[PDB]
């Protein structure tokens, strides 16, 4: 899956 | 002159529960941050390592790729488990200024596999076929895409010019070299020892006069501890033949005056 | 795959005996980046040896730089040991000054 990254770009998307 | 920006992380799993991931940070031959496995925030190895980005978009950053490392670490392991230890995984991320272009290289068991390229993750002519499958998932996930792609094509060479800035003094200075000769039937290896200069591009050559001495072997730029360099160049004669030859330097550092050394 | 190694010893100034130096030792071209690095004095560990951040070169292989305060003589010899999984027995270079 690469599960977390995943969640990780999805959270740092915003801020960026 | 045109620096080389590289982020390079390093990640090692030798089993289920045993992995770590130390990262460097390089502009050009300086080295601007480091990131121990067992340390949670990046660390600066230069005063003008924030570049000219303000205290509050620094750590977010930070935290931001805190929450990368987790979650990278995690879905290796998970990658490894849904299909053998050990593991080596090596990222170099960054950019090259002319303008400039950017790249996020990654190598499994020390062989360029992937690449970051455009809009999505591309594995490499001769990648292992596995890859394939979760490179096309990690190519579904837009958030991931969207951040590499505004990290790549616009903060980091944003943050490279603040670090060029910020950094002037250091990525301009300039230390002399200090040479010195030494040498080891009948045949002798005269060595001439160049170290201490700063930046990088040097002249070396054994010379008969103004003849240069086309067998002067070079060898490598070899790093000092204190962000110098070291060099030597050889030369093999015939014993009689040391009469008259002399070890030449040139480098930007002495003002128009080479170093010339008479063995 | 496994990468071997190469160890290259040498002075941060010119070399004269009673004088304090520094001494080098750069190990390249290794892999995987699991290393252990001695910097020796007549074949014993020197203790307080100060190594740079592990990287890495555009070709991916791996280097670090060891360093240590020495002070050359006439009589001690000086060396770097260097264990790695690509070697089944440890490599060690040892200073020449003439080299
Ligand atoms: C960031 O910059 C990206 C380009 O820069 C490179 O990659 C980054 C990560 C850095 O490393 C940098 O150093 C590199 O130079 C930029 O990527 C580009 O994105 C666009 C839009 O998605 C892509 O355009 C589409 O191209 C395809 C065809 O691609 C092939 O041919 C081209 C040349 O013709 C090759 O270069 C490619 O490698 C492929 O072989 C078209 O079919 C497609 O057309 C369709 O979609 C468009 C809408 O986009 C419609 O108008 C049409 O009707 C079609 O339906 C696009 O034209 C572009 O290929 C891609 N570049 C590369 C090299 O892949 C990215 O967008 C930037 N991101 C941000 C957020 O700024
Ligand atoms: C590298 O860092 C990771 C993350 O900090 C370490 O994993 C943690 O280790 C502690 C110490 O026992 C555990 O209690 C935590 O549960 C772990 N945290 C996470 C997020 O997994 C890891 O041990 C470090 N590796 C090495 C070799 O030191
Ligand atoms: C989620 O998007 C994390 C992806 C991991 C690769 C990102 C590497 C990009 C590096 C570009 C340079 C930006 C400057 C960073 C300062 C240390
Ligand atoms: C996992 O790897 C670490 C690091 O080499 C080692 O100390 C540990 O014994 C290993 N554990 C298992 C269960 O393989
Ligand atoms: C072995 C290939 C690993 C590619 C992982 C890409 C980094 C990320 O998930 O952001
Ligand atoms: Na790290």
């Amino acid at each position: 899956d690469f599960h977390h990254i995943r969640e990780k770009g999805n959270h740092w998307k915003n801020f960026l | 002159k045109n620096y080389t920006f590289r982020c390079l992380q390093m990640s090692s799993f030798a089993n289920r529960s045993w992995s770590r991931t130390d990262s460097v940070v390089w502009l050009g031959d300086l080295q601007t941050h480091r990131w121990s496995n067992d340390s949670a925030t990046i660390s600066f190895t230069k005063p003008w390592s924030q570049g000219k980005l303000s205290n509050q978009q620094w750590e977010k950053l930070q935290h931001m790729f805190q929450v990368y490392r987790v979650s990278f670490t995690r879905d290796i392991q998970e990658l490894v488990k849904m299909m053998d230890y050990p593991i080596e995984i090596q990222l170099s991320a960054g950019c090259e200024m002319y303008a400039s272009e950017s790249f996020l290289h990654v190598a499994f068991q020390g062989k360029y596999v992937v690449r970051f390229w455009g809009t999505s993750w591309q594995t490499v002519p001769g990648a292992p076929s596995w890859l394939d499958l979760p490179i096309k998932v990690l190519n579904a996930d837009q958030g991931t895409s969207a951040t590499v792609q505004m990290l790549l094509n616009d903060t980091c060479p944003l943050f490279v010019r603040g670090l060029l800035e910020a950094g002037k003094s250091d990525l301009e200075k300039q230390e002399k070299p200090v040479a010195w000769l030494s040498s080891v039937d009948g045949h002798r290896q005269l060595v001439c020892h160049v170290s201490g200069f700063y930046p990088k591009p040097v002249w070396v050559m054994w010379m008969r006069g103004d003849q240069e001495q086309q067998g002067t072997h070079r060898g490598d730029f070899l790093p000092n501890a204190d962000e110098t360099w070291y060099l030597q160049a050889t030369l093999d004669v015939e014993a009689g033949e040391e009469a008259g030859l002399a070890c030449r330097v040139k480098h930007s550092s002495l003002g128009g005056q080479d170093i010339i050394l008479y063995w | 795959i496994q990468k071997t190694p190469q160890i290259q010893v040498y002075s941060r100034h010119p070399p004269e005996n009673g004088k304090p130096n520094i001494l080098n030792c750069y190990v390249t071209q290794f892999h995987p980046p699991h290393i252990e690095i001695q910097m020796l004095k007549n074949g014993k560990k020197i203790p307080k040896v100060e190594m740079s951040d592990m990287s890495f070169s555009k070709d991916w292989s791996f280097y670090i730089l060891a360093h240590t305060e020495f002070t050359p003589t006439e009589t001690d010899t000086y060396a770097c040991r260097v264990k790695h999984a690509s070697m089944a027995e440890p490599k060690t270079v040892y200073w020449d000054r003439d080299m």
